């Protein structure tokens, strides 16, 4: 066993390479059949995956595209996730049959065969386009559900290799899809600081719009809609950024379903931002500040505050909305007792001040 | 599957009810089908009137029951749907999908009025929870039916 | 449910012998069967190796001395 097979066998296989490119189907189907009896052996582990891969890209393009062809490659990917001696082309196997999966429309075995590289990063020091190929996938991954976070992400780790951003071309979308994709998330911690990371960048200085969107979006009272879209509406289609904007817009139902993501957060905005302000409100202010008739006011807040997301209590019979009116009488004295505390160091602190500077000044 | 139907029939157990049931799956396991189907359906039933579908959606999930396809999956699956978001709206349209096995059963009938008891309190608590004081005909409206039986739940509940 | 144990082996053919073996046997068949894979640097267990295992485990002779019968 002194490669008495693997020379054999490795003999036989370029031998397939060289009449493959020539031979029709009906013979090469079977020589592939014929060779494949000896890879159940084990002890030779490269070069029997080398035959499927051939035989499944054969298979799929006899059909331009197939299905069960794809699920031929399935099995064998972790029996040899350990099977090669090597780093980057096992990488290169068990990412390649993904876009297999994806084209059979199976997501959940996708992501499930996906968490097996994502320790193994780091795959990209002599290959970026490797890199470049793992995270594209998952942008059309979690596309499909609603998840808005994990994909800014993605898009902050194109900020790699800076064969990346020395490409100003497409490095502007590269920076403008992250910005983009982090406002249609919901407010949360994560994404509070998350804002700020992004922002205070030097470069990002050099798109005005975009970094007008980002502060607005950080500071507190929001706009009616009406004057943002009249606003940001049309560069949406002007400059060389407008890919993803194009996304954002393009495909009828991706375009649609995000409008309606982004009336939802800025109508979000309002509410979270009145109730730190207010007290308690009526309903006819709420619906005038919001824009849309009363009833879908009080839907819109239902989830809300079925959500433990908004401490609220609304009063039908006055509609008198009553915000963060919940009250303690063991609370009260807490509120003093603190108050105290506070004027006591207060008022020695500024004995301190006293003494210092009356020290330059009478010392004589 | 005869000790697990008699468990079930005067409602005393539920827990016991559904090992009775697995384990007979398990004597249906891999020899034969044709009971293991309806082992599968009374599994499934079993779990979601013990309050947990989220259970059931992971059970199924798993590899022998990716083995035993079917429909009527489709039927408990969109059932469990219904209860984990709790609308009886969304339960009578599954009802009327899948009439034909649904109220087929004769041991269904049975059990059907108390699980739709239960959708209800769970839906009204839902419905009137967000807020306080309120007219009686907006939560009339919003749960879809008439006055009197509301008020007379309502009643009930809170006594 | 450990071993890879190949596709096509069959099981009911072991448990129907009789020998009434411990319970500390049935492991150290599947073990043995195991490293006798290992050997040959074939890496999936056939039927050939359960069957050298089992012979080489149980070990009775006859002891059924016949004209008594």
């Amino acid at each position: 066993r002194r490669s008495q097979l693997k020379q054999a066998v490795a003999k036989m296989v370029q031998q397939c390479c060289t009449y493959v490119e020539e031979i029709t189907d009906l013979p090469i189907k079977l020589r592939l059949i014929d060779t494949l009896r000896m890879v159940t052996e084990g002890k030779i582990y490269v070069e029997i995956e080398r035959a499927r891969l051939t035989k499944t890209l054969a298979t799929i393009k006899e059909q331009n595209g197939d299905v069960k062809e794809a699920a031929s490659i399935l099995q064998e990917l972790q029996v040899e996730t350990y099977g090669s001696m090597e780093k980057k082309e096992r990488v290169e196997f068990i990412l390649e049959q993904m876009r297999l999966c994806l084209a059979v429309k199976d997501y959940i075995r996708t992501q499930i065969i996906s968490k097996k590289i994502n320790t193994k990063f780091f795959q990209e020091e002599n290959t970026e386009k490797l890199k470049l190929k793992y995270y594209n996938l998952m942008i059309q991954l979690d596309q499909h559900e609603g998840s808005y976070l994990s994909i800014c992400k993605h898009y902050r780790a194109i900020y790699d290799t800076p064969c990346i951003q020395a490409e100003s071309e497409k490095w502007q979308q590269a920076l403008k899809s992250v910005v983009l994709y982090v406002i249609l998330a919901p407010f949360d911690n994560e994404q509070s600081d998350l804002v700020h990371r992004i922002s205070g960048d030097k470069k990002l200085e050099e798109i005005p719009k975009y970094k007008d969107l980002l502060k607005l979006f950080t500071t507190m009272e929001l706009m009616r809609w009406s004057t943002l879209v009249e606003d940001y509406g049309m560069e949406l289609r002007k400059g060389s950024l407008e890919s993803p904007a194009t996304d954002v817009f393009g495909s009828t139902e991706e375009g649609e379903k995000r409008w309606k993501d982004l009336k939802n957060r800025v109508v979000e905005h309002n509410i979270r931002i009145m109730a730190k302000y207010y007290t308690r409100i009526t309903m006819k202010r709420m619906a005038q500040l919001l824009d849309l008739s009363v009833d879908e006011s009080e839907a819109f807040l239902s989830n809300l505050v079925v959500n433990k997301t908004i401490f609220a209590k609304v009063d039908r019979l006055a509609g008198i909305i009553n915000f963060q009116r919940p009250k303690d009488p063991n609370n009260l004295l807490n509120d003093w007792s603190q108050k105290l505390n506070s004027l006591m160091s207060l008022v020695n602190k500024t004995t301190h001040l006293i003494a210092k500077e009356e020290m330059i000044h009478n010392l004589q | 599957m005869q000790s697990g139907i008699i468990h079930a029939a005067e409602e005393k157990d539920w827990k016991t009810a559904y090992s009775y049931f697995y384990e007979a799956f398990e004597g249906y396991d891999s020899i034969d089908s044709p009971k293991a189907i309806t082992s599968l359906k009374y599994m499934l039933l079993c779990k979601i009137m013990l309050n947990t579908p989220e259970d059931v959606q992971a059970l199924v999930s798993g590899k022998l029951a990716l083995r035993y396809a079917g429909r009527q999956t489709e039927a408990l699956k969109c059932v469990a749907q219904a209860s984990k978001n709790r609308s009886l709206a969304d339960f009578e349209k599954a009802l009327t999908d899948y009439r034909a096995e649904l109220r087929d059963d004769p041991i269904i009938s049975t059990h059907l009025a108390k699980l739709y008891d239960n959708l209800l309190e769970q839906n009204l608590i839902r419905v009137i929870e967000p807020f306080s004081r309120v007219q009686i005909e907006h939560i009339s409206s919003l749960i879809k039916l008439s006055k009197a039986d509301v008020e007379r739940k309502l009643s009930q509940m809170i006594l | 449910s450990k071993m890879n144990l190949s596709e096509e082996v069959d099981l009911e053919d072991y448990v129907a012998r009789p020998d009434k073996i411990s319970g500390a046997d049935i492991n150290s068949i599947c073990q043995e069967s195991g490293m006798l894979a290992v050997r040959e640097n074939r890496y999936i267990v056939l039927a050939k190796d359960f069957e050298k295992a089992y012979k080489t485990v149980i070990k009775k002779d006859e002891q059924e001395h016949e004209f008594y019968k």
